[PDB]
Parts: structure tokens; C-alpha cells; sequence
RNA sequence: UAAUUGCGAUAACGAACGAGACCUUAACCUACUAAAUAGUGGUGCUAGCAUUUGCUGGUUAUCCACUUCUUAGAGGGACUAUCGGUUUCAAGCCGAUGGAAGUUUGAGGCAAUAACAGGUCUGUGAUGCCCUUAGACGUUCUGGGCCGCACGCGCGCUACACUGACGGAGCCAGCGAGUCUAACCUUGGCCGAGAGGUCUUGGUAAUCUUGUGAAACUCCGUCGUGCUGGGGAUAGAGCAUUGUAAUUAUUGCUCUUCAACGAGGAAUUCCUAGUAAGCGCAAGUCAUCAGCUUGCGUUGAUUACGUCCCUGCCCUUUGUACACACC
């Protein structure tokens, strides 16, 4: 199954907190934003982050998310 | 034991019967008569002389013939 | 269309080379009942005897019979090549042969007796009853006899 | 209006030319041909003792006609078969080379083919013309 | 023969200690005023239709 | 001169069927030979299926060259049927107008037997311990 | 792709495990048309360990 | 049908009996209705197809299997017992032959003949091996509509398979001698004998 | 003449396993103590700016039944 | 959740190793850079059927243009996207839409701590100790042995046939390998039923072998259920190849002999998609010899999309008189 790891989610929270205005609900733009404000050592990882970060946004923007 | 040579008597059986069957093939001949199977195959070339039977699919493996016309 | 009849002419079961030969089975294969005629030999003899292979040995004129029997015991004389044969270059006579009938078992016996008389390795096993070509005997050919 | 053999069914074409070749009387069926197996791989000799040689000749014609040049080797492997080895597993085994050669020698005797540069046989303009002709014949087998 | 059609409404889960028989709830098709739980041999999803022989019974857990 | 042609291809396993489509009197040829002859046999209508789903007439104004490599007697068929199909639409992409194209495009995908999207299944590598990629040599224990 | 496939084990005990090594050999060529000074310079100015180099005259 | 010409021929039996209706090998898919409901949605006879062979990709999800034409599921379930595996080409011909035998034997649509066969053969209720206790009894349950289609073909193909073994008859023939004796359950059918006995066992041990 | 041997020093021997490996060899060969030889190597690598170091001696340490000892300090990975 | 994978619950807070990341390989790219050792369109020169222009070939460069197909560099690409159903409406699971791809995308490489008297001194000029060291346990030479056959056991191969065999005929792969102070891959020509022989040839190789024209398979025909032309054991006779040397048959060929085997008791192995199964092929070995293995691709499914009933394991609860740890 598809469970995102700590290093992933750990990054998403970290990104979101200090970049909420800069980020959107769209995967591809966010994906790009990662190349600027973060230095990720591989593409799959970077997308995976960009993907979960975009996931939280799409529910953050529907009510405050626990952490 | 079957029959691998025409008996004339056996021959009469054929054309005075095969148009009974609305389905005839290699086997169809064998069990209703006691044809060889080898000769069954020649009897079927033969039985498409002046179409005593009519074809719908002729194949190496399987032959499908129907009643007269 | 091989749809023809034949009256009393057809005669099932005839006799060749001291063998009894089925008539309602194909010539090429009817003849292969004899100790010494396999498919490839029976296919060729027949060719050289002007015989219509599209036939059963229950046909075949008693004329067509001798014409076949003749070629079978003098094959090398009817444009049959020596390699096609089951005993070329004898060990006592040097002539190219092709044995048949009860006569094959005979020269099978002679051959064995031969190199048994001589008490060579190969001959011994035959007598004992072991396998004579270099196979293992440890784990195979069991139940014997 | 403008036929190649390439517009012909293979079993259609090659059946016809084998009959035309046989009828033509001119070829050269080798002295054996009644005793031969065509490959060590095979079990028995060809069942149409009469015209199998005609059958193969036909095939080879059309086969070199579609290529550039094909040799005696290739023809062994093209006509190669699977050999039973009894209690052992089957492998691919080439054909008799006399057969496919004697064809390729008795096919310049009627100039359908010829020797080629690079090696092997090519199709002659004599032959190329010959097949496309009897291609169209079995084409218009429609009355 | 009193054969009865029935439409699946909900897949409860899988009993049988093997895990071969699946529980289901059916909408009696002809008379929708009935709703019962049955056991199935094959793979069943929602909405497909079952053909009930003895139209009472109604079983539960299995091994 | 050089003719208005277009070029597409079809793949199915290791098969790769090159296609050439130019305006023409309606030839449709695979490996220098009429499509009506593609005799891996019972699958004949597997190569026909791009021609009759969209209308035989769309092809009267186009000459098709197909030729195949790789795969087998059966993988090739699927690879050429997909070449023709990907070709009719590509000609119509470059040379005609859109609204027409997605009559053709929508015709196929509603029926799609791969037709214009390449089946991506490939063989799986064998692993040591068995003749197959999942098949394991028989063991025996005690 | 060079391929060497053997057993991980020495002797012959344990599950019948195998290993497979590779050596990857990469090749390419570039064609030039240049005379006296540009020929002997370019063979040597472009040089680097691990990289095999070779230049060819012409014709046959 | 407005016969269009082009450079390379393309026959009239092609041109017409295609672009008009999508007949099978050349049988019409229309008007074939699944007699007996409940088994519908599973006996797929509604997306027409010329041949019984597709780049089938039906075993990733669970019931994608059901969007496979019941003809092809039949022609697939043919090709088995080691010496037959993979040989789908052969099976397809065996089928083409089967339908032709059937249409000769009883007019009608042989594709409707095949369907009718599948339906009346699939067991409505079955027996599962319950815990029971030592001499473990056998519980009686009904069976899914998906297995009814599955088991049908199975029995049926094994019907023709086992029949035509050491017998002169061809598979194409016994496939028809097993479908016709089942599309109107004569009980001279392996499947139909098998089905009535599953239920005999099911009406019982409940 | 067509072949010519050259000579380098090193890029800090504390970072090369081989130069270290042989150091444990010589140190042990020069009679040194098992555990001391271990840590002294470890601490040279570690003070050579490494991220970690692990030295594993197997064999007969205190004779008879053979054992193995692991002396590590810092950080290692093992995986991909 | 495949996962100490995560949400969370929280006297814990924050982290490292392992898992994941990572790497390889396989899928998409009409976007970039290129190509006589890869292809294609046109153009010359030339062949044939048609001749209504056309269809089909030949030409290692005739000459030009290109990069779709091929190759491999550089990047792009997916994140389980989008919507929907569930759920602490959390991690997530399911569905439908598109997408080359939505089972960790498929498949591997790597892989912590701790442990076993598990195997290997017969891989090593790795090695302690014992042993032996010129009637040698060293070394080399001649011959035999490892294969010896009442029988037990395991891995296989070929089969019992008609969804077949045999004969024609159609004809399609991918992974691979190959000769310097040398005799490897070998086309082609001739000869030979065959096996093989002989004269030449190309290639240190995307260039020559080789489109490795592979088998399964497809068509047509013969056979017609009979231990049959299914099956090919055992055996006789002969011809060739490797090698100093083939006997205790190295292998290959040809004719002949034509066994058991009519679906396999109790048991029992392996498998979830290009998979199982069937099919052959290259590579290792190799002078010769594969019924073995390592990979490769061709044909291509039924059944599951589950559970703890059996059998192993893993965590937790629990008992202990075990700790050399239920041998
Ligand atoms: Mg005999
Ligand atoms: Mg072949
Ligand atoms: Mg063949
Ligand atoms: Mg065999
Ligand atoms: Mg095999
Ligand atoms: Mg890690
Ligand atoms: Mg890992
Ligand atoms: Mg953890
Ligand atoms: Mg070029
Ligand atoms: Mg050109
Ligand atoms: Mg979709
Ligand atoms: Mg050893
Ligand atoms: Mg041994
Ligand atoms: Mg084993
Ligand atoms: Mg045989
Ligand atoms: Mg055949
Ligand atoms: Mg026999
Ligand atoms: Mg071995
Ligand atoms: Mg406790
Ligand atoms: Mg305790």
C-alpha cells in the first residue's frame, strides 16, 4: 500500500508552515516551488513531498489540520 | 471393425441416406455407417460432385456440410 | 474421387515372407508387419514396384505382390542405395545385405554368438544380460526381465 | 492492372507454379527424389512422391524473388525443422543441402535465377517476368 | 418451482474459517418490502442479483 | 515535389510497425503486400478493424505503407493495426481539421482494442531458483 | 553489457543463490576533416584516464 | 451499403458485412438477449467484435473479467491441459467451427445458443466445506452471479474436453454436442448433469 | 620508456581504509593490544574529519574458541 | 501499512541504524543535440507485371533532405493526479475519469543488531597445530577407477495421442558470443541422402556471421481409434566428426529391432499478469559431449483481489524448577 514516510511528511509540515502564502492547491506549481525554497536530492522524493504538501493544502483549505 | 472399401451395397447406403442428415462431417459418416475415415474424407469430396450436400466451411481440421439444397 | 467398388477381387489377409499381412491396412504400413520392413523401407520398395500407395494391401494384384517381394530381397538391384539397408558390409562375406522374416532374428543370434564366442567385453554383457552400451546400471532398468 | 507475386496468397501462388513447372516438363528432378527425406530432422519422406520437388522449387523461386540474394545455407535453415530426439528435447535442424542446391542449379538451367554478387542466388529478369505472369494467372482464377 | 429473485444491497463481510463464504444483504427484487442476510460461494459485489432456492432460512456466522 | 505524407508507428511487445500515410488512390499495404492477404489468418479482421470502424471511404484519399519487425506472428498484427489507426488520425491531425479528427479518434477509443494507445505489458525477468519469473523449482524437504 | 554470472558461494552449500556482474562498455566516434597542426593537437589535447582514444587515417 | 473502391481491392463480403452491421465472424450481436436476468451484466454480449481474441487485459482488478465477451471467455477456457496452453489461435478456430456446427444443428443464433447454455448451467446454490466437527458436515449456500458464469464455462469446456478425448469427434463437434444439450438442458450434458447434482447436494445438507 | 612509474603522497591517510587497514595490521604485528589498536585507528579516522569509522577484528582474540569484536565511533550507513 | 509504515494515544521530548530514500533494469517522449557501423522520403542508373500516371523490386555511398521507426547523451514524466464513496470523516483503503505508467508502476541490486561449533583448509603462494617429506601422502609417466548393479530415495526428460502424429507449405524473435603473434564466429561456391567434406570469404565486430528465416505456431494434405503411422526404450549392422587415444558403445548420421507406457495409490511441489503453463534460443561448461544451469524472447490463459482452517513466522499476554536455555 501507499503510506508516505516520515522524511516525506516531516518535510510537508515544515514547508507548509513557513510558506503557506507561496503554496497553492496545485501539484505542478508547488512541485516547482520546491526547487526554489528547498534542496531535494532526487526528483521522485521532491515530487512525493510536493504531492503530500499539496494534499494537506487541499484539506487545510477546508478546515484546520491537527498538527 | 469398420469398412475401408466400398461394397456397392455400402455405396448404395450413402447417397440413399446422407441427404437425411442436415449435418454431416468426417465423424458423422463414421458412426452412422462404418466408414473408414480415410474413405469418409474421399466420400465427402465425392458428395460435393453435383452438390448432394452443400458446404459452408471447408478446413484442414474440420469439414461442415449441410442438407442438399 | 477414389470412390470405386471392387467385387470379389478384394481379399483381406494375405501371406508374405512367412508372415501374415492385414489387407484392410495401408500397403506402406501393411507390409511393415514383417521383421525387417519399417516405414522408410516399405515406402521405397513400393515405389520401385509401381504400386499405387493410395491402396490397401487387400487390393494389390498377386502380380503387384511378387513385384514387391522381389524388390525386397534384391533391393540393391532396383536402385535402392546400400545405406538404406540394415546390414551393409558383412563380417564374414563382405556383401551388402538386407535381411527379413525369421531371418533377421537368425542373424541377430549369429552376431551375438559371434562376439560371445570371441569372449569380448560387449559379448559378455549380452550373455549375462546387462546393458551393453555404456549406460549406468546403478539406478535404471529395474524390474528387469 | 499491374501484378506482382506479392499480391498472391503464398499457398495459392506456390501451388500453381509447382503444377506449371511439373507440366512444363522442363526442370531437372534429381536421380534420387523418391528416397530422400529433405532433412535429418524429418522422420519420413515427403508424401507427394511425384511433385514435392516441384513444390519446393516453386517455393524457392518466390522466396528469392522477394529478397535480394539467398544462399544454399539459408534454404536449409528456412526449410529447417524441429527434430525429435526421442527421449530428449527437440532442437532445430537444417535441411538436406543437395536438395536445395540441386534446385538452385536446376533453376538457372531455366534461368529463373542466377548466381549473384555478394553470393547466393538472385532472381533473373527472365524468372521475375515468369512468376509475375503466372502470378496474375492464379489471380484471375475468377472465371 | 417457487424460484425467487433477490438484489444485493450491502456486503457485510467474510465468514467461513477459510475465508471463502461472503455475507450479503439482499433486496427481494419482486417484493422490495423484504430484506434478508444470505451466504455466498462466489465473489459478490453490490447491486448484482442472487437466485434464492429456499426463501427463508437466513443464516449467520460460519466456519 | 515530395508529397504530403505523415508517419506513425505501432508497438506491441517487441514488435514495432512503421507506418507511412500520404494522399493517394487508396492502397493499404503491409510489408509490400495487400492487407487483404495478412494471413496469420483468423486474425485477419484484427487488421481490418481500423478500416471499418471509421468507414472504408476515409482511406480512398490515402496510401498506407506498413512494415513490421520483431515480436511474433500474433504480436505483429496488433502492432500494425495500431499503426494504421495511429496513422489515419495523424494525417487528419496535420492535414485536415480537428472536429473531423476526433470523429475518427473517438470512433476507435470507444471500441479501443489498443488501437491507438500502446499496451505496455512486457516480459518479466526470470529469477534464479526457477525456470519462470514466479515459477520455482520443485523442492522435496526430507 | 558484459555479463558474468556465478554462484555467491564457494564450495557448494546453501540455497542455490546466484550473482550477476556487469561491465558496461560505451563507444562513440566523431569524424573530422583537418590538416597538419589540428590533427596531432586534437588527439593529445583531448586526453583523459579511463577513456580509450583512437584516430583513423582513411580509405580502405 | 455504398460499395467504395480503393487501390488495393478489399472484397464485397468484407466491405458490406462490416461497415454496415458489426457481425461476429459473421453473426449479428443484436437481438441476442440474456434469457434469465440476474446473470446479465456478466454474460457480455453487447459490445460486438469480429474475432474472439483481443489484447485482453482483464486480470488486474476484480470484475474487469466481466467486460470480456462471453465468447472469448469461452474460447480462452478452451485452451487448457498442458499440451494446449497458450494456443489461443487454435481455440478460436475451434470456436468458429463450433458456432457453425450449432447454426446448422438448430438454425438460430449460435451466439444465443452459447449464452443460453452458460445460463442454465451455472449452479444457483452450492455446498461449502464447513468446520462441521471431525466428520465435517457441508453447509448449503447460494453462489454469486459471477461464479455462475465462471463455473458454467468451466464445466462446459471440460464437458467437450473430456468427451472428445479418445474419440473420433472433434472439439468443435463436442463443443456443440455440449452446448446444444445445455442451452436446452437435455441433461445429456456434462455440465448440466454436474449442475443438477451440485444443487441436489445443496437442497439437502442445509 | 613507454611506461613510466610516478609517485604520489596521499589524500590524508586517515580517510583511506586500506592505509588504515594496513595500520591495524602493522600495529597488531608490532605486538600492540587488541582493543588499543582498534580505538587508536578509530580515533585517527574520526580526527581526520570523517563521519564515522568501524573496525571489526575476527579470529582468535583470547585464543581457543574464535570470537569477533566491533569498535565503532560516529556515523555509518550500510544500505543502498 | 509490504514495513517500528504512519495517524494518533501519550511521562515523555528529540533523534541515529535497519524499512523508505538510493541504484539498476523495463515501459512514455513527432521536445533538444546527432548519425555510411542505425533508418526513412526523394532523386539518378537499372528489372518485371501493367501500360491510364501506376504496383513491386535491384544499386554500400549516383546525388540531395530528414531523425518518425533504431541507438544513447541531456532533460521532461507520477505525486497514487482528479472527482467520488468510506474512515477518529486522521493515516489510509475502495471506486470511477484521464494518464505511457496508478499491485512499493513492474523486476531486481543493496540491506541493521545479534546469533549458529550451518558449509567450505578440495578456490587461493590465505592460515594454527598435528601428520608425512626420496619403499614420499611431493611430482611426473603408463594403464584402470569415479559410470561398477538384486534394490531404497530425490531432481528431471520423453510420453500415453485426433486441442494429435506425419508430409508439404506459410514464416516471426530477444538476450547474447566471436581469430594475434592466432586458427574463434563463419556467409557464399562446389561435393555428399545424411552426418559431414572441400575451395574461398567477411568480421577484434550496431559494419562479417545475423533479419541468428528459432520452436511452439499458421495453412493444406495423409493417417482414423486399433498398445495405431501414439510412444521410442532395448538391440543389430554401417557411415562420419572431436581427440594422442572412443573398447566399458564421447557425439552425429542411416537402415533395421518397436519394449514399458491406456492419466498415474498414499502422499505432494510450484504459482496471481504478459503471470502460470507451453515453446525454443543464446550464454556458462566445452577438444568433443545438456536430458543441467544463468538469462532471453515467442504463444498466452483459468482462478484470487481473500482468510487464519493446516503450516511456518512475528509482536503482545501468560507459565517456568530452562540460561550449555525443551537435542
Ligand atoms: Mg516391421
Ligand atoms: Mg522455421
Ligand atoms: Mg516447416
Ligand atoms: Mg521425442
Ligand atoms: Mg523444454
Ligand atoms: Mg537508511
Ligand atoms: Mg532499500
Ligand atoms: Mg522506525
Ligand atoms: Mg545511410
Ligand atoms: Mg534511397
Ligand atoms: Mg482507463
Ligand atoms: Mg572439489
Ligand atoms: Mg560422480
Ligand atoms: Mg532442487
Ligand atoms: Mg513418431
Ligand atoms: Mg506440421
Ligand atoms: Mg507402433
Ligand atoms: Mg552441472
Ligand atoms: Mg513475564
Ligand atoms: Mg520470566
Amino acid at each position: 500500500g501507499r503510506v508516505r514516510t516520515k522524511t516525506v511528511k516531516r518535510a510537508s509540515k515544515a514547508l507548509i508552515e513557513r510558506y503557506y502564502p507561496k503554496l497553492t492547491l496545485d501539484f505542478q506549481t508547488n512541485k516547482r516551488l520546491c526547487d526554489e525554497i528547498a534542496t531535494i536530492q532526487s526528483k521522485r522524493l521532491r515530487n512525493k513531498i510536493a504531492g503530500y504538501t499539496t494534499h494537506l493544502m487541499k484539506r487545510i483549505q477546508k478546515g484546520p489540520v491537527r498538527g | 471393425q469398420h469398412a475401408v472399401i466400398l461394397d456397392q451395397e455400402k455405396y448404395d447406403r450413402i447417397l440413399k441416406e446422407v441427404p437425411t442428415y442436415r449435418y454431416v462431417s468426417v465423424s458423422v459418416l463414421v458412426d452412422r455407417l462404418k466408414i473408414g475415415g480415410s474413405l469418409a474424407r474421399i466420400a465427402l469430396r465425392h458428395l460435393e460432385k453435383e452438390g448432394i450436400i452443400k458446404p459452408i466451411s471447408k478446413h484442414s481440421k474440420q469439414a461442415i456440410y449441410t442438407r442438399a439444397t | 474421387s477414389l470412390v470405386v467398388q471392387e467385387q470379389g477381387s478384394f481379399q483381406h489377409i494375405l501371406r508374405l515372407l512367412n508372415t501374415n499381412v492385414d489387407g484392410n491396412i495401408k500397403i506402406v504400413y501393411a507390409l511393415t508387419t514383417i521383421k525387417g520392413v519399417g516405414r522408410r523401407y516399405s515406402n521405397l520398395v513400393c515405389k520401385k514396384a509401381d504400386v499405387d500407395l493410395h491402396k490397401r494391401a487387400g487390393e494389390l494384384t498377386q502380380e503387384e505382390l511378387e513385384r514387391i517381394v522381389q524388390i525386397m530381397q534384391n533391393p540393391t538391384h532396383y536402385k535402392i542405395p546400400a545405406w538404406f539397408l540394415n546390414r551393409q558390409n558383412d563380417i564374414t562375406d563382405g556383401k551388402d545385405y538386407h535381411t527379413l522374416a525369421n531371418n533377421v532374428e537368425s542373424k541377430l543370434r549369429d552376431d551375438l554368438e559371434r562376439l560371445k564366442k570371441i569372449r569380448a567385453h560387449r559379448g559378455i554383457r549380452h550373455f549375462w544380460g546387462l546393458r551393453v552400451r555404456g549406460q549406468h546400471t546403478k539406478t535404471t532398468g529395474r524390474r528387469r526381465a | 492492372p499491374g501484378v506482382s507475386v506479392r499480391d498472391v496468397a503464398a499457398q495459392d501462388f506456390i501451388n500453381a507454379y509447382a503444377s506449371f513447372l511439373q507440366r512444363q516438363g522442363k526442370l531437372e528432378v534429381p536421380g534420387y527424389v523418391d528416397i530422400v527425406k529433405t532433412s535429418s530432422g524429418n522422420e519420413m519422406p515427403p508424401q507427394d512422391a511425384e511433385g514435392w520437388f516441384y513444390k519446393r522449387a516453386a517455393s524457392v523461386a518466390r522466396h528469392i524473388y522477394m529478397r535480394k540474394q539467398v544462399g544454399v545455407g539459408k534454404l536449409n535453415k528456412l526449410y529447417g525443422g524441429a527434430k525429435s530426439r526421442g527421449v530428449r528435447p527437440y532442437k532445430h535442424i537444417d535441411a538436406s543441402g543437395s536438395i536445395n542446391r540441386k534446385v538452385l542449379q536446376a533453376l538457372e538451367k531455366i534461368g529463373i535465377v542466377e548466381i549473384s554478387p555478394k553470393g547466393g542466388r538472385r532472381i533473373s529478369e527472365n524468372g521475375q517476368r515468369d512468376l509475375d505472369r503466372i502470378a496474375a494467372q492464379t489471380l484471375e482464377e475468377d472465371e | 418451482t417457487p424460484v425467487t429473485l433477490a438484489k444485493v444491497i450491502k456486503v457485510l463481510g467474510r465468514t467461513g474459517s477459510r475465508g471463502g463464504v461472503t455475507q450479503v444483504r439482499v433486496e427481494f427484487l419482486e417484493d422490495t418490502s423484504r430484506t434478508i442476510v444470505r451466504n455466498v460461494k462466489g465473489p459478490v459485489r453490490e447491486n448484482d442479483i442472487l437466485v434464492l432456492m429456499e426463501s427463508e432460512r437466513e443464516a449467520r456466522r460460519l466456519r | 515535389s515530395a508529397v504530403p505524407s505523415v508517419q506513425t508507428f505501432g508497438k506491441k511487445k517487441s514488435a514495432t510497425a512503421v507506418a507511412h500515410v500520404k494522399a493517394g488512390k487508396g492502397l493499404i499495404k503491409v510489408n509490400g503486400s495487400p492487407i487483404t492477404l495478412v494471413e496469420p489468418e483468423i486474425l485477419r479482421f484484427k487488421v481490418y478493424e481500423p478500416l471499418l470502424l471509421v468507414g472504408l471511404d476515409k482511406f480512398s484519399n490515402i496510401d498506407i505503407r506498413v512494415r513490421v519487425t520483431g515480436g511474433g506472428h500474433v504480436s505483429q498484427v496488433y502492432a500494425i493495426r495500431q499503426a494504421i489507426a495511429k496513422g489515419l488520425v495523424a494525417y487528419h491531425q496535420k492535414y485536415v481539421d480537428e472536429q473531423s479528427k476526433n470523429e475518427l479518434k473517438k470512433a476507435f477509443t470507444s471500441y479501443d482494442r489498443t488501437l491507438l494507445i500502446a499496451d505496455s505489458r512486457r516480459p518479466e525477468p526470470k529469477k534464479f531458483g526457477g525456470k519462470g519469473a514466479r515459477s520455482r523449482f520443485q523442492k522435496s524437504y526430507r | 553489457v558484459l555479463k558474468i554470472s556465478t554462484r555467491k558461494t564457494p564450495n557448494g552449500e546453501g540455497s542455490k543463490t546466484w550473482e550477476t556482474y556487469e561491465m558496461r562498455i560505451h563507444k562513440r566516434y566523431i569524424d573530422l576533416e583537418a590538416p597538419v597542426q589540428i590533427v596531432k593537437r586534437i588527439t593529445q589535447i583531448t586526453i583523459e584516464p579511463g577513456v580509450d582514444v583512437e584516430v583513423v587515417v582513411a580509405s580502405n | 451499403f455504398t460499395p467504395v473502391v480503393l487501390a488495393t481491392p478489399i472484397p464485397e463480403e468484407v466491405q458490406q458485412a462490416q461497415t454496415e452491421i458489426k457481425l461476429f465472424n459473421k453473426w449479428s450481436f443484436e437481438e441476442v438477449e440474456v434469457k434469465d436476468a440476474s446473470l446479465v451484466d456478466y454474460v457480455q454480449v453487447r459490445q460486438p467484435i469480429f474475432v474472439a481474441h483481443t489484447a485482453g487485459r482483464y486480470a488486474n482488478k476484480r470484475f474487469r473479467k466481466a467486460q470480456c465477451p462471453i465468447i472469448e471467455r469461452l474460447t480462452n477456457s478452451l485452451m487448457m491441459n498442458g499440451r494446449n496452453n497458450g494456443k489461443k489461435l487454435k481455440a478460436v478456430r475451434i470456436i468458429k467451427h463450433t458456432l457453425d456446427i450449432i447454426n446448422v444443428l438448430t438454425d438460430q443464433n449460435p451466439i444465443q445458443v452459447v449464452v443460453d447454455a452458460i445460463t442454465n448451467t451455472g449452479p444457483r446454490e452450492d455446498t461449502t466445506r464447513v468446520g462441521g466437527g471431525g466428520a465435517a458436515r457441508r453447509q448449503a449456500v447460494d453462489v454469486s452471479p459471477l461464479r455462475r458464469v465462471n463455473q458454467a464455462i468451466a464445466l462446459l469446456t471440460i464437458g467437450a474436453r473430456e468427451a472428445a478425448f479418445r474419440n473420433i469427434k472433434t472439439i468443435a463437434e463436442t463443443l456443440a454436442e455440449e452446448l446444444i444439450n445445455a442451452a436446452k438442458g437435455s441433461s445429456t450434458s456434462y455440465a448440466i448433469k454436474k449442475k443438477d447434482e451440485l444443487e441436489r447436494v445443496a437442497k439437502s445438507n442445509r | 620508456g613507454t611506461i613510466v612509474l610516478y609517485a604520489e603522497r596521499v589524500q590524508d591517510r586517515g580517510l583511506s581504509a586500506v592505509a588504515q587497514a594496513e595500520s591495524m595490521k602493522f600495529k597488531l604485528l608490532n605486538g600492540l593490544a587488541i582493543r588499543r589498536a582498534a580505538y587508536g585507528v578509530v580515533r585517527y579516522v574520526m580526527e581526520s574529519g570523517a563521519k564515522g569509522c568501524e573496525v571489526v577484528v575476527s579470529g582468535k582474540l583470547r585464543a581457543a574458541r574464535a570470537k569477533a569484536m566491533k569498535f565503532a565511533d560516529g556515523f555509518l550507513i550500510h544500505s543502498g
